[PDB]
């Protein structure tokens, strides 16, 4: 009944900072560790994301890893940093320089040992571990390499536990460093095997959402990460509270896996509206559905209407009846029958938690798996084949001792993944 | 002469809440457990308190402990609210085989204890689903065990059938079929109900726009009450569950009746009409009030039973029976000359505080074994077909220890069942 | 030019512990016409079937000899041992039985090794050297036999741009004399046993993998090479869901899942009827390491062994159905 959090690489680290802030505000926890809430329901399931320490204090089941001290110092200097206990801030004093080979293969093992020790200790301090959730980058060095190594090791230690993760995928239009496709490929090759499922989010789509739909002109990392955190909180708000149905992760896992190998998902969150328009709208089930279905609200940089949906799960927050939401989903499945696969009747599954998010009377999160996402993997392959053809700056990675064979195998596996998505697509 | 209550799966435990609220309100039992004032549902202590002969079981604690924190926490004994620590996650292998076999023992012991407390066990009721994980496999396992230990005792069940349109699990076909095998194997009389039909009924005849599970569950509780308290409380012509086995079973396999209730009327709709027995009896057979997404007119009828609550004179019952016999296109199979059973109780139906049904001076519940139900099966099978067409999701079950051979044999068994309904439907 | 993979079926002879306990050969072997019936009408067609007591050299000269021949075809040949626990597969490929009393104790492995060496005793013209690899997989993790131990992450599969299987991290031992062969096989068994965890009772827990590697390039240049595999999968204890229960049940569930994965793979060959797309190979290790063994220009045969009783009659049906569509 307890889940352990893991954040690697500056991106995922501050993302989880925002996320823990969200959860703390949820359960009414002060930035000092004292409880200040209104309902016992904030406390009833506090175990899922906290342990208890004397003085009525609560510790997040948190572990922070990096290769640079300043990032950890920054997140510690931010609000709710004191809520963390310093016993978990594990880090080196040398960056990986965006080198998967450096982070995963050679330099990482040092911090890997200690962090794995901490994982063991914290897990066994709890009663019944449910699973793990990760937050890191796929184009950078640390959050990719050490993330992969650590998740592999944990899966070795716990063969049957729930392994889910959120990882940011690069986009051609926001690419930062040339080594992006290589890290992407290796991270993907490891995730597709050592993990049960994954979520894909891109700064491009986030930029679009905050820019247009929130009518914001100066989008900071804060709001993008804020939305990601809202999604992550939604995906488990069902578990954290009494509800009607489907509060569990493994439930969603077996619901969303039409085949073992195809476990990539795009998330979506609603309602999202700039404050200027919030005086107009009427938050109902049809409105929420029209928001979530629209490709303009997909956290992944892929227009689903080019592919067809395989599986869809929708979780709702607030006081709502069943009949409305189910007939709404039925109508949705009807009007857009082209974007669904006949393989499964009723491609949509639902879940309803009884607690609304603070500020909105109701809300909705959506998770989808459709072959359309395969196009983004082309964004890797081509770029990959664009550089690997010339062996462009391959020398950096050869130095750490990784062979061409590994890139070759990863590329072949990615090809296989694309081919299987195209198989099931028709 | 006592009964046992079992609630497995989330729908089951919600049903339990509903029916127990209804009971305590039927007999002035304040939610504290006290009754400042009918002991087949409750065992009584010398303190003036009463305990319901019931058990609640599900592998995920949340709903159970919610019950433990609701109003009625003092009505139940902590020995009863048995819970696991990891749910079945919509997987027959997990609930039936992988996990539930680690809770089955304690609940079995509690059932056996409740039996020893009872003097004459007339039978028990079961409530669960065909779609959810916990309420699917674990239920099959428990039924298997009880059929080994007790046997001749009556085994009554209420399965919440997954609707063709409204659905909550990708594997609803799988769980449904795997449970269908076992309920053919060991159940006695199945009253499967669909959500959609209840939705239509309430949105049209009860006049609600936004039906919540509370309303459907209150309806189902009303149903089971009119079924059993009609005999536990005194009446005119008590017709026991054993007479149910006699009447509603034309053959050891044709034991799948459908349940219907009337009237379903709002407060305002209650006036602007005076309700005779004739009108309600006519209403009982319209498909718009049938609790299964199925067409009775299309199918043919084999057996029918009507139980009444309130003020009823047998002569008007005879009149209405003659009208129904002569008017409708109800094809009674020649293998039945007359399959009408009638039961009358004097206890008027009670209204739940804050409920959605107006108080009526007389009400009817109708049970009917008819071939039309076969329709529904085909749908699932066809749906199941497509899934088994690619063996999607099957990894999750072999990954938990099931055999595709079991899928095949289960499909063949369900095919045998529906084809047998077709055959016995064939007149000579 | 792919000749569809040939099939071969042998039946195991019963033990009195079943002979006097209601077990009888409900099946009906017919080796002359090459077919097997079950019950009274389930005549199935196999171009090669075997008796219940055909010698190890008998089954050898039956099927292995064409494989020893085509070993120099410059294209890989393979064979797999399929079926249930206690189904003689260890005895079928004839290994892990080191007594040398009558050479019917040990079968395919030592016989094939000796015959290969004797074919080397006569021809030593070109540049052609052969080594071997002999590992195990269990709990979907790798553990070599020739190696005493190594973390899973090291020993790995690899796929070249040419699209061929490669194995990294495994310990390599080249073969030069048959004594070396027998000793290494003995120690490999003795450092794995019926399984990684030896077994409850001495029969078929894990999946044992082996490979003979000899290059005879297309004639310093065009490297057209034929290799060979000795793969013995574990048992398929299906009806014993009521049997192995608890920790042993979890032990067996993973191998069961892998077997069903392989069955799903092989199924999609003779069934392109509805949208005949590509084959899902990379799902599991076994499927990966055998992908090369199917289609294209690689040569392969198969062997299955069932029990005479109608206890696992259903499992006989399953095996027969799987081996039926084994065309290509
Ligand atoms: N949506 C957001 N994306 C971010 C944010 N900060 C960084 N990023 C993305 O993540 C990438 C950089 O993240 P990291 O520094 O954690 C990559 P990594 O740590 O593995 O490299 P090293 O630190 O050199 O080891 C960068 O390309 C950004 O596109 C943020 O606040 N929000
Ligand atoms: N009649 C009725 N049916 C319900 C209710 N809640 C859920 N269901 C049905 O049961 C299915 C979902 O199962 P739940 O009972 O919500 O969940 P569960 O299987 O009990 O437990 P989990 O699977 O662990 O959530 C849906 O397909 C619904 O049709 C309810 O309050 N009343
Ligand atoms: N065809 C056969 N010839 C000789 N002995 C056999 C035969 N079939 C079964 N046996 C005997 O029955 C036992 C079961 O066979 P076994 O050698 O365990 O193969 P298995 O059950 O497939 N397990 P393993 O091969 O070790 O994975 C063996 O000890 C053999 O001695
Ligand atoms: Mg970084």
């Amino acid at each position: 009944r307890e889940i352990v959090h893991i954040q690697a690489g500056q991106c995922g680290n501050q993302i989880g900072a925002k996320f823990w802030e969200v959860i703390s505000d949820e359960h009414g926890i002060d930035p000092t560790g004292s409880y200040h809430g209104d309902s016992d329901l904030q406390l009833e399931r506090i175990n899922v994301y906290y342990n208890e320490a004397a003085g009525n204090k609560y510790v997040p089941r948190a572990i922070l890893v990096d290769l640079e001290p300043g990032t950890m110092d920054s997140v510690r200097s931010g609000p709710f940093g004191q809520i963390f206990r310093p016993d978990n801030f594990v880090f080196g004093q040398s960056g990986a320089g965006n080198n998967w080979a450096k982070g995963h293969y050679t330099e990482g093992a040092e911090l890997v040992d200690s962090v794995l020790d901490v994982v063991r200790k914290e897990s066994e301090s709890c009663d019944c571990l449910q699973g793990f959730q990760l937050t890191h980058s796929l184009g950078g060095g640390t959050g990719s390499g050490m993330g992969t190594l650590l998740i592999s090791k944990i899966r070795e230690e716990y063969p049957d536990r729930i392994m889910n993760t959120f990882s940011v995928v690069p986009s051609p239009k926001v690419s930062d460093t040339v080594v992006e496709p290589y890290n992407a490929t290796l991270s993907v090759h490891q995730l597709v095997e050592n993990t049960d499922e994954t979520y894909c989010i891109d700064n491009e789509a986030l930029y679009d959402i905050c820019f247009r739909t929130l009518k914001l002109t100066t989008p900071t990392y804060g709001d993008l990460n804020h939305l990601v955190s809202a999604t992550m909180s939604g995906v488990t708000t069902c578990l954290r509270f009494p509800g009607q149905l489907n509060a569990d992760l493994r439930k969603l896992a077996v619901n969303m896996v039409p085949f073992p190998r195809l476990h990539f998902f795009m998330p979506g969150f609603a309602p999202l509206t700039s404050r200027g328009s919030q005086q107009y709208r009427a938050l109902t089930v049809p409105e929420l559905t029209q928001q979530m279905f629209d490709a303009k609200n997909m956290m992944a940089a892929c227009d689903p209407r080019h592919g067809r949906y395989l599986t869809v799960a929708a979780v709702f927050r607030g006081r709502m009846s069943m009949k409305e939401v189910d007939e709404q989903m039925l109508n949705v499945q009807n009007k857009n029958s082209s974007y669904f696969v006949e393989w499964i009747p009723n491609n949509v599954k639902t879940a309803v938690c009884d607690i609304p998010p603070r500020g909105l009377k109701m809300s909705a999160t959506f998770i989808g798996n459709s072959t359309a996402i395969q196009e983004l993997f082309k964004r890797i392959s081509e770029q990959f084949t664009a550089m690997f053809r010339r062996k462009a700056f391959l020398h950096w990675y050869t130095g750490e001792g990784m062979d061409e064979m590994e890139f070759t195998e990863a590329e072949s596996n990615m090809n296989d993944l694309v081919s299987e998505y195209q198989q099931y697509q028709d | 002469r006592e009964c046992i209550s079992i609630h497995v799966g989330q729908a089951g435990v919600q049903i339990g809440n509903a029916c127990w609220e209804l009971y305590c309100l039927e007999h002035g039992i304040q939610p504290d457990g006290q009754m400042p004032s009918f002991n087949t549902f409750f065992s009584e202590t010398g303190a003036g308190k009463h305990v319901p002969r019931a058990v609640f079981v599900d592998l995920e604690p949340t709903v159970i402990d919610e019950v433990r924190t609701g109003t009625y926490r003092q009505l139940f004994h902590p020995e009863q609210l048995i819970t696991g620590k990891e749910d079945a996650a919509n997987n027959y292998a997990r609930g039936h085989y992988t996990i539930g076999k680690e809770i089955i023992d304690l609940v079995l012991d509690r059932i056996r204890k409740l039996a020893d407390q009872c003097t004459g066990l007339q039978g028990f009721s079961v409530f669960h689903s065909f779609g959810g994980g916990t309420g699917s496999g674990f239920t099959s396992l428990l039924m298997e065990r009880l059929s080994v230990d007790y046997g001749k005792k009556s085994k009554l069940e209420f399965s919440i059938y997954p609707a063709p349109q409204v659905s909550t699990a990708v594997v609803e076909p799988y769980n449904s079929i795997l449970t269908t095998h076992t309920t053919l194997e060991h159940s006695d009389c199945a009253f499967m109900v669909d959500n959609e039909a209840i939705y239509d009924i309430c949105r049209r005849n009860l006049d609600i726009e936004r039906p919540t599970y509370t309303n459907l569950n209150r309806l189902i509780g009303q149903i089971v009450s009119s079924i059993t308290a009609s005999l536990r409380f005194d009446g005119a012509l008590n017709v026991d569950l054993t007479e149910f086995q006699t009447n509603l079973v034309p053959y050891p396999r044709a034991h799948f009746p459908l349940a219907t209730y009337a009237p379903v009327i709002s407060a305002e709709k209650a006036y602007h009409e005076q309700l005779s027995v004739a009108e309600i009896t006519n209403a009982c057979f319209e498909p718009a009030n049938q609790m299964v997404k199925c067409d009775p007119r299309h199918g043919k009828y084999m057996a029918c039973c009507l139980l009444y609550r309130g003020d009823v004179v047998p002569k008007d019952v005879n009149a209405a029976i003659a009208t129904i016999k002569t008017k409708r296109t109800i094809q009674f199979v020649d293998w039945c000359p007359t399959g009408f059973k009638v039961g009358i109780n004097y206890e008027p139906p009670t209204v739940v505080p804050g409920g959605d049904l107006a108080k009526v001076q007389r009400a009817v519940c109708m049970l009917s074994n008819t071939t039309a139900i076969a329709e529904a099966w085909a749908r699932l099978d066809h749906k199941f077909d497509l899934m088994y067409a690619k063996r999607a999701f099957v990894h999750w079950y072999v990954g938990e220890g099931m055999e595709e051979g079991e899928f095949s044999e289960a499909r063949e068994d369900m095919a045998a069942l529906e084809k047998d309904y077709e055959e016995v439907g064939v007149d000579s | 030019e792919e000749a569809p993979v040939r099939v071969a079926l042998r039946v195991r002879p019963l033990l009195p512990k079943e002979l006097l306990h209601g077990h009888q050969s409900c099946l009906q072997v017919e080796p002359g016409l090459g077919r097997v019936t079950l019950g009274r009408d389930r005549h199935f067609g196999f171009h090669v079937v075997l008796a219940e007591d055909a010698g190890q050299e008998a089954v050898y000269q039956a099927c292995v000899q064409p494989l020893l021949e085509a070993f120099f075809e410059g294209f890989n040949a393979t064979v797999f041992a399929y079926g249930q626990t206690g189904s003689g597969k260890t005895y079928t490929m004839g290994e892990a039985s080191v007594a040398s009393l009558l050479e019917d104790e040990q079968g395919i492995v030592p016989r094939a090794m000796a015959e290969a060496f004797k074919l080397i005793d006569e021809n030593d013209l070109l540049d052609c050297l052969v080594h071997v690899s002999y590992l195990e997989v269990y709990k979907e993790e790798f553990r070599d036999l020739l190696e005493v131990g190594t973390a899973s992450r090291d020993i790995q599969l690899r796929e070249d741009e040419r699209g061929n299987v490669v194995l990294c991290g495994v310990k390599e031992v080249d073969v030069e004399g048959l004594d070396e062969v027998l000793s290494l096989l003995e120690m490999g068994n003795a450092a794995r046993h019926t399984g990684a965890t030896h077994l409850n009772h001495l029969s078929s827990r894990s999946h044992t993998v082996f490979t003979v590697t000899l290059e005879q390039r297309g004639r310093p240049g065009q490297l057209l090479v034929s290799k060979f595999h000795f793969v013995d999968l574990a048992g398929s204890e299906r009806v014993l869901k009521t049997g192995s229960t608890g920790e042993r049940l979890k032990e067996s569930i993973q191998i069961n899942s892998s077997l069903l994965a392989l069955g799903n793979v092989i199924s999609a060959l003779g069934d392109p009827q509805r949208r005949g797309s590509h084959i899902p190979y990379r799902d599991s290790k076994i499927t990966r390491i055998l992908k090369d063994s199917l289609g294209g220009n690689a040569k392969t045969v198969m062997i299955a062994c069932v029990s005479p009783s109608s206890s696992d009659f259903d499992e006989t049906l399953n095996t027969l159905n799987y081996a039926s569509r084994a065309q290509n």
